[PDB]
């Protein structure tokens, strides 16, 4: 199907503990690839993939240069913060940056984003156009000024329209083993009393890539969304993924249940039943 | 300052039996801000050797990290994941249950 | 990659 590279970045003021903190992850679909922690001792961008070993010294040497670039600018953007909003020294604050590239199914260049948060909350980010900005409140505006001034758009777009999807292709290619794949979910429902009048009904996905996977409950056929729980997805530590539904029912009525499991392993979408 | 509670799920890679090598997984996420302590505990007590995965973050700027150590389950050990967190008024203990 | 320039805030 289709594929995306993302970089996410994490900046974190320590109040009178010295150097912010500042964390780099890559990642080819759900699968990360790169890694640079600014507390770990090595400094330099590692590789998390098999895949992306092969590459060589110009690779590593370069790609620990430009992410320290980013954390550089990133230490700047905190004070300058500070300054937007009139934030004393006192407290941490977090900014974080996430960009990159989708593809289709063809590996054609499907769109493109940039996206800037201050305190958990969106900041500035990249129109779809890749030409305009969103500016969340007045101090995004400021940047937004500057920004334009600085024709900071146009080199992104140069970026996340060309190299960024060169290189995804190329990631895709040399880790196509591991990225080109599918898994789909192993399925089953489990059953277990709560009482002597209800029972939970739960719903099981394991094993699957990618991540992406929807599953619904039906009564009658008619979806039991606001009394589903439903978990986060969640990793095995394998490169696969996991994730459960489930809905307490009375007892005896189970027959009127069913799970629906949605995944693009599956041929065709699954109906789990009682009967 | 925008606070999320983490979502704590403590789970084994694979189905679990009696004596066989496993992996124990301590999954945090959609927390906010990203300062979270993990523990995986096995009877009460800390597990030294635990890794970690490098912080990330989803499409709401919400935070994951999973936690994992190998473990070889047992009828008596009793395993859990102890997280604090600024939206936690005290540290939140999740146990292991292996017949969900 | 990375992109190349990263400009302030
Ligand atoms: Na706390």
């Amino acid at each position: 199907g289709s594929h995306s590279m993302r970089y996410f970045f994490t900046s974190v003021s320590r109040p009178g503990r010295g150097e912010p903190r500042f964390i780099a992850v890559g990642y080819v679909d759900d699968t990360q690839f790169v890694r640079f922690d600014s507390d770990a001792a090595s400094q330099r961008m590692e590789p998390r993939a098999p895949w992306i070993e092969q590459e060589g010294p110009e690779y590593w040497d370069g790609e620990t240069r430009k992410v320290k670039a980013h954390s550089q600018t990133h230490r700047v953007d905190l004070g300058t913060l500070r300054g937007y909003y009139n934030q004393s020294e006192a407290g941490s604050h977090t900014v974080q940056r996430m960009y990159g590239c989708d593809v289709g199914s063809d590996w054609r260049f499907l769109r493109g984003y940039h996206q800037y948060a201050y305190d958990g909350k969106d900041y500035i980010a990249l129109k779809e156009d890749l030409r305009s900005w969103t500016a969340a409140d007045m101090a995004a505006q400021t940047t937004k000024h500057k920004w334009e001034a600085a024709h900071v758009a146009e080199q992104l777009r140069a970026y996340l329209e060309g190299t960024c999807v060169e290189w995804l292709r190329r990631y895709l290619e040399n880790g196509k083993e591991t990225l080109q794949r599918t898994d789909a979910p192993k399925t089953h429902m489990t059953h277990h009393a709560v009482s002597d009048h209800e029972a939970t009904l739960r719903c099981w996905a394991l094993s699957f890539y990618p991540a992406e996977i929807t599953l619904t409950w039906q009564r009658d056929g008619e979806d039991q969304t606001q009394d589903t729980e439903l978990v986060e997805t969640r990793p095995a530590g394998d490169g696969t993924f996991q994730k459960w539904a489930a809905v307490v029912v009375p007892s005896g009525q189970e027959q009127r249940y069913t799970c629906h499991v949605q995944h693009e392993g599956l041929p065709k979408p699954l109906t789990l039943r009682w009967e | 300052m925008i606070q999320r509670t983490p979502k704590i799920q403590v789970y084994s890679r694979h189905p679990a039996e009696n004596g066989k090598s496993n992996f124990l997984n301590c999954y945090v996420s959609g927390f906010h801000p990203s300062d979270i302590e993990v523990d995986l505990l096995k009877n009460g007590e800390r597990i030294e050797k635990v890794e970690h995965s490098d912080l990330s973050f989803s499409k709401d700027w919400s935070f994951y990290l999973l936690y994992y150590t190998e473990f070889t389950p047992t009828e008596k050990d009793e395993y859990a994941c102890r997280v604090n967190h600024v939206t936690l008024s005290q540290p939140k203990i999740v146990k292991w249950d292996r017949d969900m | 990659i990375l992109n190349a320039m990263i400009t302030k805030i």
